[PDB]
């Protein structure tokens, strides 16, 4: 078939700090009818905005980190499992995870532990307390933010050999795929008996009942590993059902899967030496490092910004990636690199953030 | 096809997540 999706640029603004914006996320936890909110991170700032009619972007609150040398690279939304209150986790160059109350912009709690910069944060899709961080220290870490424990460290003997740049949970939250500067993509199952038990123990941990500190799992071995997809750093990975989307600097997002064509993802052996490349979503002028692609909630659209301010969009319901391409979103004033984009939960709005601190709003026609 | 089987898996799994979101009442920001 062909793509039908059309957008219109309705507004733009520039943050006064003039520093690159690396991350943008709409809050997908807000209930139907409630206002559409998104956060941006860059420099030592976290900024919240609300989307209103006629393309209005309303500034809500600004968070300025006490450390002027901090560079936030990522953010992720969650909610407090008890009070239903929204929460925002942010991290970057210092390698500290800060949990912010978005209503007040106060740092509620922080987590130190990574040896270096945190490149990405992801919350578990079923459990709001399970936070994953990926780092320049070559490891991923799984945190339980209800008990303030480090559940597991994914790294070591057969872990990444260079910075981990990205990771994603699958839809049901049974596994994680990570990727990084060592050109590899690695699978880490979290539905194993070992990991399910480690998660259960992180919840049983009561500090005002024991003097011993919590013991984290050290997961040295992934459930699948490949260096056969890309020929350089892998800076973005996402699950597409049982398939994987990943990118390097080759001006393509590759769709692939572990094993041979018919192999079940849940029957893949840790020693599996084969991969199957299923297709490529081709684009141009996105050969610089650290550019993320995004999908909408329903995984019907794929978006990626390039180094010159173009925003590519594909329809994932069209089998051939070449016939899946939608009209590239361009504005003559949008000329800086688009680091990340985010769709609103209903896919009605697409926000793009840039290296020149600009924010771009595209409404779905 | 591998395509239709994969889209169906996305459809059923996103539905499970959407039903969990629907039962939640997260306070606005
Ligand atoms: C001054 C400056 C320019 C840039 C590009 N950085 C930058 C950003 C990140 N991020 C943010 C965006 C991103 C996107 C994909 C994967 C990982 C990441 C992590 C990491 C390292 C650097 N660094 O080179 O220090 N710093």
């Amino acid at each position: 078939k062909k793509c039908k999706y059309s957008f219109k640029c309705v507004n733009s603004l520039k943050e006064d700090h003039n520093q690159p914006l690396f991350g943008v996320q709409f809050n997908w936890h807000s209930k139907e009818g409630d206002p559409l909110v998104f956060a941006t991170v860059g420099s030592n700032r976290v900024t919240l905005y609300e989307c209103h009619s006629q393309g209005e972007i309303r500034l809500l609150q600004s968070y300025v980190d006490a450390d002027a040398d901090e560079n936030f690279y990522t953010c992720a939304w969650t909610y407090d499992s008890n009070t239903s209150h929204p929460l925002l986790a942010v991290a970057g160059s210092r390698g500290i995870i800060r949990i912010i109350n978005p209503i007040t912009m106060q740092c509620i709690k922080h987590y130190v532990g990574h040896g270096n910069a945190i490149n990405e944060l992801k919350f578990h899709p079923r459990d709001p307390n399970l936070l994953l961080s990926v780092s320049k220290d070559h490891a991923l870490r799984l945190w339980n933010i209800q008990t303030d424990t480090l559940v597991a460290i994914f790294g070591g003997v057969e872990g990444h050999r260079d910075e981990v740049l990205s990771a994603d949970y699958d839809l049901l939250g049974e596994k994680i795929m990570s990727c990084g500067m060592d050109h590899s993509l690695k699978l880490w199952r979290i539905n194993s008996k070992r990991m399910m038990n480690a998660i259960k123990e992180s919840y049983d941990y009561n500090p005002n009942k024991t003097n011993r500190p919590f013991i984290s799992q050290k997961i040295h071995f992934p459930d699948f590993s490949t260096r056969d997809i890309h020929r350089n750093y892998v800076d973005c990975v996402r699950w597409l059902g049982d398939l994987i989307l990943s990118k390097s600097c080759e001006n393509a997002i590759v769709c692939w899967k572990p094993g041979k064509m018919e192999d079940d993802i849940d029957k893949i052996k840790p020693s599996e030496s084969n991969v199957t490349i299923l297709g490529r979503f081709d684009y141009s002028q996105c050969d610089i490092w650290y550019m993320r692609f995004s999908m909408d909630f329903w995984q019907k659209m794929l978006a990626l910004g390039n180094q010159v301010g173009k925003l590519y969009v594909w329809d994932l319901e069209v089998e051939d990636p070449h016939k899946a391409k939608c009209t590239t979103l361009t504005h003559h004033k949008c000329g800086a690199a688009i680091r990340q984009t985010s769709f609103s939960r209903d896919s009605s709005i697409l926000i793009a953030v840039c290296d020149d601190a600009s924010i771009w709003r595209w409404d779905r026609l | 096809s591998m395509f239709s089987s994969n889209r169906q898996k996305i459809l059923e799994r996103t539905e499970i997540l959407n039903q969990e979101w629907k039962q939640r009442r997260i306070q606005p920001v």
